[PDB]
RNA sequence: UUUAAUGUUUGAUGUUCUAACGUUGACCCGUAAUCCGGGUUGCGGACAGUGUCUGGUGGGUAGUUUGACUGGGGCGGUCUCCUCCUAAAGAGUAACGGAGGAGCACGAAGGUUGGCUAAUCCUGGUCGGACAUCAGGAGGUUAGUGCAAUGGCAUAAGCCAGCUUGACUGCGAGCGUGACGGCGCGAGCAGGUGCGAAAGCAGGUCAUAGUGAUCCGGUGGUUCUGAAUGGAAGGGCCAUCG
RNA sequence: UUCCUUGUCGGGUAAGUUCCGACCUGCACGAAUGGCGUAAUGAUGGCCAGGCUGUCUCCACCCGAGACUCAGUGAAAUUGAACUCGCUGUGAAGAUGCAGUGUACCCGCGGCAAGACGGAAAGACCCCGUGAACCUUUACUAUAGCUUGACACUGAACAUU
RNA sequence: UUAUUAAAAACACAGCACUGUGCAAACACGAAAGUGGACGUAUACGGUGUGACGCCUGCCCGGUGCCGGAAGGUUAAUUG
RNA sequence: GAGGACCGAACCGACUAAUGUUGAAAAAUUAGCGGAUGACUUGUGGCUGGGGGUGAAAGGCCAAUCAAACCGGGAGAUAG
RNA sequence: CUUUUGUAUAAUGGGUCAGCGACUUAUAUUCUGUAGCAAGGUUAACCGAAUAGGGGAGCCGAAGGGAAACCGAGUCUUAA
């Protein structure tokens, strides 16, 4: 019928890019699905929010025998 | 405390806790104020005629402020145990 | 808005007690379960009441 | 004349040490059932009113 | 066992009565006065009427309210929340721009351990058919997910069974997102618990909608307060409801 | 009272969206917020005809009062300042004032009203203001009045129970 | 009749109808006393609608109002 | 010799047109017009007062004033 | 000049001159400057040949945390 609505926008995204240095429990990448997988020293919150469990650097991968893309913590 | 019409800061918050009637008869005394008094020794009265505490004050505590350098008789006054260790190491003597 | 909200009081003395809801309708059934009790600091057994 | 305090702001604000000011936080007074207790858990300490809205509670409660 | 009738309290009314009260009936006096008052009398009479309280009625009168957005206003539509696009490869981003949803559900559809892997089609086969259950092959998720869309999902987050209540209490490093009120994620710590041989996992559900500040008030609890004192009332605090 | 609509038919006129007569298809007549008739009446509405005419074709002349000139007296609205032209273009988008160009010796008087978005009245329309007033009602909240009962002023006797 | 842009088809009207009113009338003005109604008494008075006269005035009591009814249901102060 | 009868002056009114519109005039003049024994007109005096009066009803009129007069006061009302 | 996205604007206001004509006052509160004193500072009413002096009632500050009891350089939270 008539159109006219729309949602808050929910600010996903990465929050921490490749070779940033993060603390301990910093959100490094808000996702709905798992577009981002967890990787070394990384959790997987409920709604699949990706943060750090220890402090370092944050690094990208691609692993797997279906490519996909891992975020893990070089602990330094 | 307006703001447009958008529910004021002070209505959208909670009211929380109650005034009590006997925090206003109670006063805190500084170990520096116990030079103050007349006589050495301290109680409601002395403090009152020196003017330290309010003529409606019936309860009062002695706090680790300041520093005492005399020896001073606390009576009938409550007393922390940082401010007790500091009159006794004074030579002062507290009594309930 | 069937659900209808219930509160489950603890076993032991302590007034204590969750609430939750429960459809009435398809679970006549009274509501039992192991919570943990706060004031007596054990897993006790909870048993439904009205809200 | 002397300043008259906003008595609603007084039942609800707390002058802290350094000058700030604490209060209760909202959404505890009823419907919790609904609730998750984690987000019940974090509303019930007190809080220090946010640096944009110091100036509102100043003008507010000039004596406290 | 029961029944009647004289004696009593309070009502429930009524037919009498006169003495309150009414009289805009008559007569007398104040008084050379159709006011008023007094008197006589008649007629009413505990009614009527008035006061306080109370239900109903009450535009007779009074005080007021009767939203905003808007390719002028009105009319119609819309107003909060979720998903996609517009959105210009971080975030965010408008229009009465283009499309759809939500105002729940579930003590299992939650936790854990163990296991499992679709759609569709082909071939063969009692009733049996285009389509039921059986068997085989192809196929490779075109399926499934409590519900819209999107992003996810095989280690399955999909399907089945066993045992269960972590849909725990106190907290919380550190972040995310908001002008703010707020909202979100969270390892780890303490207490206690479930499943597993164990490593471990569990602070609800694949994720993102399923919601309402404050005031006032209710219910339970409470080594808080208690207006001379002891209590209590009330208040506070905690849990929770409208 | 009929939107469609200048309905259709008839009458009147050379020609009639009006008028009169009828038809009924009454958008959306109708019986005391009356229906249908109705003589008389009307500074009432519509239409027709005779008479009459400067109403007109189409104006002409004339008589008076002004206008005009002289003497006397002597206002008003309005007014940022003015050394106050046309055109085309430009530009808060319709120019005396800008650009280009044309024209134009200085100043009166009688006339005319195209412009100065002329004068006059802080638009009556329209919208807006969490403006106003008055009016309406089955808006809200009250209330005078009206009405109900209790108690009081207010008593006795007796039935009935 | 709109003094000062509307004189009319508007208002009034005689007539008609309904309805209220038994007299200390209804009703109106009055915190009240009182006064008007009326020095009148239902052939009177008030209100409402219609509007000379002629022929007439059909159907609907579901809604709203008004009138009557009193059995039952509900229901105030009061009582405790 | 009846009549809210007829024609028509005074008188009362105000239908049409022109003029006037910084007027002669804050409603008139000129020429016509209606009523003109009546629900007529007029003098003098009186009464009704502002949410009130009065109104053959136009929201008309109530001192050139009216969908609530005028004067003083609240009052420097309030004016996103 | 005003008001505006924008004015030679044909948008507003002003005929001219002269005079008048609009951010004040009181009391609180906060911040800055400055002066005095300084873990202290300061008095109010009032007394007073009174701008002196007296008056320290009070107020602010040197301690906070907690709803509160209470504790106190810590305290609250919690069984911890
Ligand atoms: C007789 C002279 C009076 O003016 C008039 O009568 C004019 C004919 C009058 O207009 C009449 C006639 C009319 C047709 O306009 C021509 C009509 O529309 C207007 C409303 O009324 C003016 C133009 C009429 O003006 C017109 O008003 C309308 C609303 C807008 C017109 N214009 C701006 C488009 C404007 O021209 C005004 C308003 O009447 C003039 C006004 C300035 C004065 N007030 C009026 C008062 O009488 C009328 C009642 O007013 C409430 O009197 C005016 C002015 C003083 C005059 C000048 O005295």
């Amino acid at each position: 019928t008539r159109n006219g609505r729309d949602s808050e926008a929910k600010r996903l995204g990465v929050k921490r890019f490749g070779g940033e240095s993060v603390l301990a429990g910093s959100i490094i990448v808000r996702q709905r699905g798992t577009k981002f997988h967890a990787g070394a020293n990384v959790g997987c919150g409920r709604d699949h929010t990706l943060f750090a469990k220890a402090d370092g650097k944050v690094k990208f991968e691609v692993k797997g025998p279906k490519n996909r893309k891992f975020i893990s913590i070089e602990a330094e | 405390g307006f703001e447009g019409g958008q529910m004021p800061l002070y209505r959208r918050l909670p009211k929380f806790g109650f005034t009590s009637r006997k925090a206003a008869i109670t006063a805190e005394i500084r170990l520096s104020d116990l030079a103050k008094v007349e006589g050495g020794v301290v109680d409601l009265n002395t403090l009152k005629a020196a003017n330290i505490i309010g003529i409606q004050i019936e309860f009062a505590k002695v706090i680790l402020a300041g520093e005492v350098t005399t020896p001073v008789t606390v009576r009938g006054l409550r007393v922390t145990k940082g401010a007790r260790a500091a009159i006794e190491a004074a030579g002062g003597k507290i009594e309930e | 808005g069937i659900r209808e909200k219930i509160k489950l009081v603890s076993s032991a003395g302590t007034g204590h007690f969750y609430t939750t809801t429960k459809n009435k309708r398809t679970k006549p059934e009274k509501l039992e379960l192991k919570k943990f009790d706060p004031v007596v600091r054990q897993h006790v057994i909870y048993k439904e009441a009205k809200i | 004349p002397k300043i008259k305090t906003v008595r609603g702001a007084a039942k609800r604000f707390k002058k802290t040490g350094k000058g700030g000011f604490k209060h209760k936080h909202a959404n505890l007074r009823h419907i919790l059932t609904k609730k998750a207790t984690k987000r019940k858990r974090h509303l019930r300490p007190k809080a220090m009113v946010s640096k944009g809205d110091l100036g509102l509670v100043i003008a507010c409660l000039p004596y406290a």
